[PDB]
């Protein structure tokens, strides 16, 4: 998508 | 190629742009559960790498190829389609592994490889396992795989379970209900109330939660990466029949996934379960526009359907009913556009 | 069209998809300073609207066209290129205004109007004023404006000023030093540290800040929307000479903006300055990778050069020097990929 | 960009 993996 | 038939060219550009950033490779890399588990999987199954040929699908920084190298593999083709491939090549040089790791820039659907490999390794899991459609690239890559050669990960388990969380439901409901105002700066917005509820409830919720919110043992859907064809993931049908263990409102289904590295020496599992330490995948919840009331002892049955789309994601439909009352909920979710709620 | 000429098809697609979300319209609508000030500017200048013909460029939900209606306008053409136009239409019907507001689905560079207008209203301000390149669309719409017609807003002022924020600066290296590890799971990541630094420095920082970081009074760059042409915004050169009010290390420039609605009854301002209550525009900071020491009384001169690109944004080039010492710094930033730092 | 308008409190 627009941000396929987001921050941890 | 198989890839661009699958994919809106536009989607592919943006996708690979995102993985082009060092900050994003860092974000994945510093997920210690993920990175350390992959390392354990590979290192502990050293015989599956010792003097073998290896393919790394989407090598990113190269971190997984470096692991394969540490485990004593002869040659490792490290395929990467973003501009991160340049940076990976720098690292192979600075780590003096030019004789063992070969960066091959390009999509794994499109590049040529000098020989067949004994094993394929990748980290192609998205949110809810299937986001990004990378699993289809990983499966595609088996055209380079030798007979009785291995996949790492080997299998993936998607888990789903009904949950209750009124605070989450209300939070999304309250946002939608902005569009129920009859006199916002004097303007009647209320005719859009329905459209708003639709849009907000379309977004899956990515974050973590306590297992106490779950109302029934999970149902499992398994994909065997050794055996599956990439066309198997075009239409994913997951029937479910939950035996409810608590009474209350069901506000949706929660999802997570595990993968297993079925090594020659041992199997190693990487789990994104809510019972397990947190990873950058969190967990995923699909809310029902109207929750369903259930008694302990009821059965909640229906189907979760994932239709693969050309933006490298899935249109999700979830139809559920409480058998004892015929109370039903049908929902359509856009997996590409989640609400990242965490913190 | 003029629009498709300067815009990559894929950038346009993403852009109007974003604005096609009720949630994103809502986010703007809920900015009280924004929405409240627009309403006040229109209503308090009722003579500029009473029985007039209006063009609302990029009407979104309709909200500004409802305000024009509230002030007594006879006919309001509401142009909107996203699928939000269909929602705007629903609201016009449901507010019983179909003979006074006409929703026209499409790009203002491509549609037709059935007549010329007395006044054009829009909210096309991006962060740093210019992001999105929608001011060009507002200016392009002047082809529909009667001689001596008006524009709301009438003028835009961009403010620039030097700041010191040692922590913001140092945080970039903190983040980048992730890569300065000789054995991250056994891998020497060091060689990418410089690239990681460069990546972080290319992102303008969107958040707010305490005005005490500012080391000199702002210089402003003004755009008169009555007089400017579209092409005036393809290359925006902002010279500066700051008289330093405070000694210290200058780490970059801060950006904000104001617009004025110059009506017949009054002039009303909308400010996004750090001295005013917060808006969804926050403020913008562009760092220097090398900071400059100055002392109160010195002069910091240079140029901020904004070069439009085809993804509806600008390439930012900033060059500055402390005159008395000739110490100099130069920086390149990607306005379309900001770091959204806030909370 | 991806998110041209920023989310407000
Ligand atoms: N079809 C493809 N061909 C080549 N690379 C791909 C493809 N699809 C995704 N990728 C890359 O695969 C990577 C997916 C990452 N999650 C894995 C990065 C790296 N292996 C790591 O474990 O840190 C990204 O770098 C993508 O750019
Ligand atoms: N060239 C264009 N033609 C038509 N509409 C546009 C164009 N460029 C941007 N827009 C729309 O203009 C709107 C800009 C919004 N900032 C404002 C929405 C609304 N006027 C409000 O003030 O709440 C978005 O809905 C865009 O989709």
């Amino acid at each position: 998508g627009k941000a396929p993996r987001k921050q941890l | 190629s198989v890839f661009s038939e699958r994919t809106e060219e536009s989607s592919a550009v943006q996708y690979f742009q995102f993985y082009g950033y060092l900050s994003q490779q860092q974000n994945m890399m510093q997920d210690y559960v993920r990175t350390g588990t992959y390392q354990r999987a590979i290192l502990q199954n050293h015989t599956d790498f010792k003097d073998k040929i290896v393919l790394d699908v989407g090598c990113g920084s190269g971190i997984l190829s470096f692991f394969a190298a540490q485990a004593g593999a002869r040659k490792i083709y490290a395929v990467e389609a973003s501009t991160m491939a340049q940076h990976a090549e720098v690292l192979v040089k600075s780590n003096n592994l030019t004789d063992r790791i070969v960066v091959i820039p390009g999509k794994v659907e499109e590049v040529s490889l000098p020989e067949q490999v004994d094993i394929i390794i990748s980290e192609p899991m998205g949110y809810m396992l299937f986001n990004e459609r990378m699993l289809e690239s990983y499966l595609h890559a088996k055209k380079y795989l030798k007979p009785s050669g291995n996949m790492f990960p080997t299998i993936g388990d998607v888990h789903l379970a009904p949950f209750t969380d009124e605070q989450l439901y209300m939070e999304q409901f309250t946002k939608a209900n902005f569009w129920y105002q009859p006199s916002f700066h004097g303007v009647d917005l209320s005719a859009l109330r329905g459209a708003a509820v639709d849009e907000y409830f379309r977004q899956p919720v990515v974050d973590t939660f306590d297992i106490r919110i779950l109302m029934a043992k999970s149902v499992k859907y398994t994909v065997n990466f050794l055996e599956a064809k990439e066309g198997d993931l075009h239409r994913i049908e997951i029937p479910f029949k939950f035996h409810m263990l608590h009474s209350g409102l069901v506000h949706g289904l929660a999802f997570w996934f595990d993968v297993a590295f079925i090594g020659s020496i041992m199997t190693v599992w990487l789990s994104t379960a809510p019972t397990e330490p947190l990873t950058h995948w969190y967990q995923v919840r699909c809310l029902f526009q109207s929750p369903l009331f259930a008694k302990a002892g009821d059965t909640l049955s229906g189907t979760c359907l994932l239709i693969a789309n050309k933006r490298q994601s899935y249109d999700i439909s979830i139809v559920a009913q409480v058998d004892q009352t015929g109370s039903k909920s049908s929902n359509l979710l856009d997996l590409k556009n989640p609400f990242f709620r965490y913190t």
